[PDB]
């Protein structure tokens, strides 16, 4: 729908980058790319590198031996992360397209097709060539990380008998050739399983868009790289770090309150965990691991990995004990809202938190092990051989509950830091002059819809049927969550004509006992939706603003096939080009109940630096310094917080349509 | 709002009874209770008594004296339990009324007050020339166990200040005067009472109608008490036991799926029990014992008694894997019609389950040691002197999570013997020649209400106020309720029958979205109402409102407008009938905007009448059938796939606002429904 158009030049050179997405577990030898692969010499290219320093370490570590092809790269483990680092510099310091698309080629016929992808998708993204270009959604290049296995044999049951043997039969089944691609209907787990209450939540926390977008996150900005590049915003990193957690966390709240489910859980190293998490997922070695409920963290195998945990978190409350001290060469003081980096860096344990450009093992990660113990696995084997669990991978990780259970541990710290910031006043906040007079919203209101895939990635072919092209393509669809487009008209009595921002919040009601929720201690439960701007003239004035245009969210990738298409129009997709890292937009509102479960708007109004000149949104963000989540990004004291230009509409989420995912699905 | 005709002679007797759940706590020297009981030589009065054996009991216990009053009384403690047993038979052999009456009064004057108003509302009901007299309910007798503290204080202070410091002030703590009377609005718990999720539905286990519920139950057929007065039923007694508690939990169940709750927890004595409960209480000596989350059942203090109790289960599992035994002086075949008598009676501990006329002291009872470790306190002091927790009472029973925990753990353990029946065959259930060819119901709505109590018998009064039986002391609260609506039946016959027709409510859905099915649903359908129509051949619609339902009663009237009904010679003719049944508040559970899922079952079988029990309760389907039937047992669901069973998904709205907090709040007027 939404698109750009695009030079014959950018087309060969998106296409080349795409090749790399499209048959990924097996190589074709006729291909052009194996040609140049097999045979391409790094150190005769080496002056065809900014940085001699990096490719020379890639060549040592190379010969040394990489990780093997039919194992699972994972970055959360020491030698396989500096593997993949170091292509990643690799790709990243070639000098021109050209280089590295041969190192790519290089790369894709040398090395494990987990690590090569990992190390590529971050490269074509953080490379500045490649600003512009388009990498295809995290579904269709790893599918089997978004399936239940269920779904997964299915596919390879129909391959193997190289098609449905009694049409009808596979129809009881969810599956039926349409064209020529075989569909798969899947269900979440919960419907094969409800282990404990959580899977209540399955059509959030296994959403294919959800999980690819923490997969994105990590892409676009991972915890081992400097923030170097994006020069300015190095300084607000951990500001980010917080902020993404903190969002996410409060619209995961959200889908708690809707299923009846209240506050997360909180646990502790020393205790066995409540709550358990079976994945129905695995590997050409082995099944991801199970954490049954009540499984005690602390055993003879975690006792060293508590020890560290219960230091690294020990160690910051000894932070918030003084106010001010010295850590990692800096020097740190609680009062200053800046701070902020330093403790979002302190948690994520991040490149910048020491002034480096890449981690070092030495350097350990608080996160990594935390996932580890909770992730539940036995001890690898050895470092290229280990039992995977959600956790050991971000296009996997908002499967389990133990994950948001974590995250929730961590933010709850970083806001006793907040404690220490002075609240906003009064007259930091007022618009002098200016009144929301009026919001009122249209209807809000949420249904799932069938959505399919191409799952292809997942399928291995035969020697013959490659250089065919023989075509067995696979689509799997799943009902998920969306809502009707709806506009939020905001009233407000400008008494001169102003430049101001408009920001939009989401946020709970009640809390799951009807008590009404004051700011004073829910302001982290408030969920961005918008930020925009707006010239506001004297008298009266009335902004409307539809969901569509909401800044904050993203519209469905375009699969493989279609972008492909696109190209030989001289076009590519918008929103995948630039706007990827958001959240997809049909996950904004939580599902509602057909009687509508309350919630409530926040609207507020404030003043802009003029300009003096026009406007474009990227650098208009940058040119106002408002903490990200301003006015909501410390603690409110509600009796000096409210004010003219702030308004709360209290307003009810609808579901309309089937209410359970499953029905989609009979068959 | 409907009575009964009564002449003179009932309203002076019944007049009689009600004097002395006047000002309860206290008593006053000028009332005539008072002379008669002045009056009354006990030692003189072994002729007032048709068992001479029961007065010489309890004449030498007197001797050594009894409870002291401002002491806690409790049916849990064993001398209390003797002394009280005692009291009552000879509340019950008294020969004559005017000897029953002077024997109340002297108890009413001389014994402790707990003790007395537990024989005495036990006597009333069971002496043959009392019963069809009209007992005030359970809270305005014992305001104490169904006034939280909040309130109760709140009452104190007012009465203190004898009214208001300021009106408008008072006003402002949701305190009233109406019509030269105090009322105080009373909300439900917060999470200082109930700490954890089970807040949600304090609404429905405080509910004073649901305790009262609890209490009649208990005071209808006592543990203690053996069912030689009612006969016949002697055999079915054990099968009450479990529909009683079975239907109570599916009641119960059913508030939890509405409030997102999900399936009560289990168990074990060697653990800790996840979720406490703060019992907003105080007795005399002692506030009530707390029970943390997480509460370490197994500690020293316990350990004797979870011996106890863990090998009382266990016995029953070697009875379960024995299926002919020799226990209880009785050869026993779990294959037996006899069976669940024993079953029932085994868990409860009967009078029954022995020799007993009464219970002796020395069978020790799994409920009564159940309650003592979840209950939470300390160790009796001695024994008159206890503790108390909310299972210390049947009034306050149903507002601790833990009895649902302990009851709905005695009901599995029943359903698991339940195996050995046999279930129902095909045409054991269906019904020749009859059909349903449609149910259609009207909308099914909750709502809530504010609904008034007087509590004065928890206040005090002076020497000067107690001539007057002096009662100005209200709690308004908002309770659930439903509108009436109506349940019509299309039925085709091929003949001329006479049809018993029962339909139960009972749950749709998982908290999983997935349909139950009934070999899993059946234990958790409450009954709502039967009847006997006589059926004609062809086509015909037979109407039921839920006005009419058998299993449920009209609130009880104060005791003020009861003697305001008896001065024109009448009385609430449920309070006379049926006191023993559900409140129809509560007949529905909370429904939501959306409409809340459940399934109506309605079921039309032949009726063929036995010899009429003469009943301890609700007046049950005059039938050699069980009691919930055909819902007593495990199912095969083919065989319910029936012409003459139809299964009606209906959903259950709300109105007005969704949280009883928001009408009390001064200032606020509410969504009312219409
Ligand atoms: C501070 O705390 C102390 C200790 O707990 C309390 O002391 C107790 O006081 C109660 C009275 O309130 C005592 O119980 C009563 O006292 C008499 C006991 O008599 C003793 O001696 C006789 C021989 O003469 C023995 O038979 C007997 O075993 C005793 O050892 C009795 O006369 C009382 O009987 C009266 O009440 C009963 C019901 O309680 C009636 O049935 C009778 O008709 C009669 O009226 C009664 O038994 C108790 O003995 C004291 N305990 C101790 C250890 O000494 C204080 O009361 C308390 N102070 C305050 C302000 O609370
Ligand atoms: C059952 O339980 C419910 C739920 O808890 C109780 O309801 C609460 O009741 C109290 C009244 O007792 C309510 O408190 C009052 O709030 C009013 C609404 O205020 C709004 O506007 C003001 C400015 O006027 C803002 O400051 C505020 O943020 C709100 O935006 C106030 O007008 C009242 O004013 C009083 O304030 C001071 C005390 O600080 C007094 O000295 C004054 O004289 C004046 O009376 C008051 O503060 C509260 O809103 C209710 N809670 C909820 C969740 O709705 C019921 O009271 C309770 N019923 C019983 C019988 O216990
Ligand atoms: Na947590
Ligand atoms: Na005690
Ligand atoms: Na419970």
């Amino acid at each position: 729908i939404k698109t750009k158009n695009v030079d014959a030049v950018f087309v060969e050179k998106q296409k080349k980058i795409l090749s790399f997405f499209q048959d990924v577990s097996q190589l074709n030898t006729d291909d052009e790319y194996y040609k140049i692969g097999k045979d391409y010499d790094i150190e005769m290219n080496m002056d065809n590198y900014t940085n001699k320093k990096a490719v020379e370490e890639f060549l040592k570590m190379y010969r040394t031996g990489f990780m093997p092809k039919n194992l699972e790269f994972s970055v959360f483990y020491d030698k396989m992360r500096d593997e993949a680092i170091a292509l990643f510099h690799l790709f990243y310091y070639a000098k021109d397209f050209e280089t590295f698309y041969k190192t790519a080629c290089f790369a894709r016929v040398h090395l494990n097709q987990g690590q090569f992808l990992y190390a590529f998708y971050i490269a074509v993204i953080q490379r500045s060539d490649c600003h512009g270009f388009v990498v295809p959604a995290p579904y269709e290049v790893y599918p089997k990380m978004f399936m239940n296995m269920e779904v997964l044999q299915k596919i390879y049951v129909t391959k193997m008998q190289d098609g449905l043997i009694n049409p009808e039969a596979a129809a009881k089944y969810g599956i039926h050739k349409e064209n020529d691609y075989f569909v798969y209907k899947a269900n979440y787990s919960n419907a094969v399983l409800y282990n404990n209450e959580e899977q209540r939540l399955t059509y959030f926390t296994e959403d294919i868009g959800m999980n690819a977008y923490y997969y994105y996150f990590h892409s676009h900005l991972p915890f081992w790289w400097t923030s170097e590049k994006y020069g300015a915003l190095k300084e607000r990193r951990g500001e980010v770090y917080f902020y993404f957690y903190q969002q996410l966390l409060a619209r995961y709240y959200f889908e708690r309150l809707t299923n009846g489910l209240g506050k997360i859980p909180e646990f502790s190293w020393y205790s066995p965990i409540k709550t358990g998490y079976y994945p129905l997922m695995l590997t050409k070695f082995t099944p991801f691991a199970q954490r049954p409920d009540y499984y005690n963290l602390h055993t003879e195998e975690n006792y060293e990995r508590v020890r560290f945990l219960d230091t690294y978190e020990k160690t910051f409350v000894q932070f918030l004990q003084k106010d001010h001290f010295e850590a990692f060469g800096q020097k740190i003081d609680f009062h200053d809202p800046k701070a902020i980096n330093f403790v979002g860096n302190y948690w994520q344990d991040n490149a910048d938190l020491y002034g480096e450009e890449v981690t070092k093992d030495y350097q350990r990660s608080y996160e990594v092990f935390a996932r580890r113990v909770l992730g539940a696995a036995p001890m690898p084997f050895d470092k290229y051989t280990f039992m995977p669990s959600a956790m050991d991978f971000y296009q996997t990780s908002l499967r389990d509950p133990a994950f948001y259970q974590l995250y929730n541990r961590i933010v709850e710290y970083i806001v006793e830091f907040k404690q220490y910031l002075k609240p906003y006043t009064q007259d930091k906040l007022y618009f002098d002059g200016v009144k929301i007079t009026d919001v009122k919203v249209d209807k809000l209101t949420t249904f799932f819809e069938n959505f399919e895939f191409d799952a292809s990635n997942s399928v291995y072919f035969s020697k013959e049927e490659i250089k065919n092209n023989h075509v067995h393509d696979v689509k799997v669809r799943q009902p998920r969550l969306n809502h009707s487009p709806f506009n939020v008209n905001i009233e407000v009595d400008s008494n001169v004509a102003s430049d101001a921002v408009v920001k939009i919040f989401l946020a709970p009601k009640y809390d799951d006992n009807g008590i009404p929720l004051t700011l004073e201690d829910n302001w982290m439960k408030f969920f961005e939706l918008d930020w925009f701007t707006t010239k506001l003239t004297a008298g009266q004035n009335k902004i409307i603003r539809n969901s569509n245009e909401f800044v904050i969210f993203k519209e469905d990738s375009v699969p493989m096939t279609e972008i492909m298409k696109m190209l030989d129009e001289g076009k590519v997709p918008f929103d995948m080009s630039e706007e990827f890292c958001y959240m997809p937009k049909r996950l904004m509102l939580p599902r509602g109940t057909e009687g509508g479960f309350p919630f409530q708007l926040f609207v507020f109004v404030y003043p802009f630096d003029n300009k003096g000149k026009d406007l474009a949104p990227f650098e208009s963000f940058v040119l106002d310094n408002k903490p990200l989540g301003f006015p909501l990004d410390r603690p409110v004291v509600d009796a000096l917080f409210k004010v003219p230009n702030m308004y709360f509409k209290d307003i009810f989420i609808y579901h309309e349509g089937e209410r359970f995912p499953y029905k989609f699905n009979i068959p | 709002f409907k009575t009964t005709p009564v002449d003179a002679a009932f309203v002076e007797k019944q007049k009689k009874i009600l004097s002395l759940f006047y000002n309860v706590n206290e008593i006053s020297y000028e009332a005539e209770y008072y002379k008669v009981a002045q009056d009354f030589n006990i030692e003189a009065s072994k002729d007032c008594y048709t068992n001479m054996k029961a007065y010489e009991n309890f004449m030498m216990m007197y001797k050594v004296g009894f409870l002291p009053k401002n002491l806690e009384f409790s049916i849990f403690y064993e001398k209390m339990r003797e002394e009280a047993i005692a009291l009552f038979k000879l509340f019950y052999y008294a020969k004559d009324f005017e000897c029953f009456y002077k024997t109340a009064c002297y108890a009413r004057v001389y014994m402790n007050q707990g003790m007395f108003l537990y024989a005495y509302y036990i006597a009333i009901i069971q002496r043959s020339d009392t019963a069809s007299f009209v007992l005030p309910a359970p809270y305005e007798a014992y305001p104490q166990y169904f006034v939280n503290m909040e309130v109760k204080n709140k009452m104190d202070y007012v009465k203190m200040m004898d009214g208001c410091l300021d009106e408008k002030i008072c006003y402002n703590y949701g305190i009233i005067k109406e019509n030269e009377q105090f009322v105080m609005y009373a909300n439900y718990s917060n999470s200082l009472t109930y700490p954890n999720n089970e807040d949600r539905i304090a609404y429905l286990t405080e509910d004073v109608g649901l305790n009262a519920y609890y209490y009649y139950f208990h005071s209808h057929l006592p543990f203690w008490w053996n069912s030689g007065k009612y006969g016949a039923f002697k055999e079915r007694r054990g099968e009450i036991y479990f529909f009683f508690y079975q239907q109570l939990l599916a009641r119960y169940y059913m508030e939890r799926l509405t409030n997102g709750l999900g399936k009560i927890p289990e168990f074990s004595w060697y653990s800790p029990l996840r979720t406490g409960y703060l019992p907003p209480f105080n007795s005399f000596y002692y506030p009530f014992a707390q029970r943390s989350n997480d509460y370490e059942l197994h500690t020293e203090k316990n350990y004797e008694e979870i011996r106890f109790l863990d090998i009382y289960e266990k016995t029953f599992f070697q009875y379960l894997q024995q299926g002919h035994f020799k226990a209880f002086d009785k050869k026993i075949d779990l294959h037996s019609s006899k069976a669940v008598n024993f079953v029932g009676n085994y868990w409860q501990t009967n009078a029954d389950l022995f020799e007993e006329d009464f219970l002796q002291f020395y069978q020790r009872s799994y409920e009564v040691n159940a309650r003592r470790v979840l209950g939470a306190a300390p160790k009796p002091f001695n024994q008159y002197t206890f503790i108390p927790s909310a299972l210390d009472f049947y009034q306050t029973s149903a507002r601790d999570p833990a009895f649902y925990q302990l009851y709905k753990r005695i009901v599995q353990y029943i359903i698991e013997f339940k195996q050995y029946q046999v279930p129902y065959t095909q045409e054991a259930l269906h019904f020749v020649g009859l059909k349903i060819s449609d149910v259609k119901v009207d909308k099914m709505v909750t709502f809530f209400d504010h609904f008034d109590f007087d509590a004065f018998n928890t206040v005090y009064f002076s020497k000067e106020e107690l001539k007057s039986s002096p009662h100005g002391y209200k709690v308004r609260q908002p309770r659930l309720n439903h509108k009436p609506f109506t349940v019509t039946i299309d039925i085709k016959s091929d003949v001329a029958t006479n049809a018993v027709v029962k339909m139960f409510l009972g749950p749709k859905y998982d908290e999983n979205g997935f349909p139950f099915s009934l070999e899993d649903n059946w234990m958790n359908f409450y009954e709502l109402d039967w009847f006997v129509q006589k059926v004609n051949p062809g086509q015909s619609q037979i109407t039921r409102s839920s006005t009419d339902f058998a299993f449920f009663k009209e609130d009880s009237l104060p005791m003020a407008e009861i003697y305001k009904l008896l001065d024109q010679g009448k009385i609430p003719t449920d309070m006379f009938n049926s006191s023993d049944t559900m409140p129809s508040r509560l007949m529905l559970p909370k429904g939501t905007y959306d409409g809340f899922p459940f399934q109506l079952f309605v079921f039309v079988y032949p009726y063929e009448p036995t010899p009429k029990e003469s009943e301890p309760f609700k007046a049950v389907v005059p039938d050699n059938k069980p009691f919930g039937y055909p819902f007593d047992r495990p199912v095969l669901p083919q065989y319910f796939k029936q012409p003459n069973m139809f299964f009606k998904k209906v959903l259950v709205y709300h109105e007005g606002e969704l949280f009883p907090y928001l009408f009390n709040i001064p200032h606020y007027t509410p969504d009312k429904a219409q």
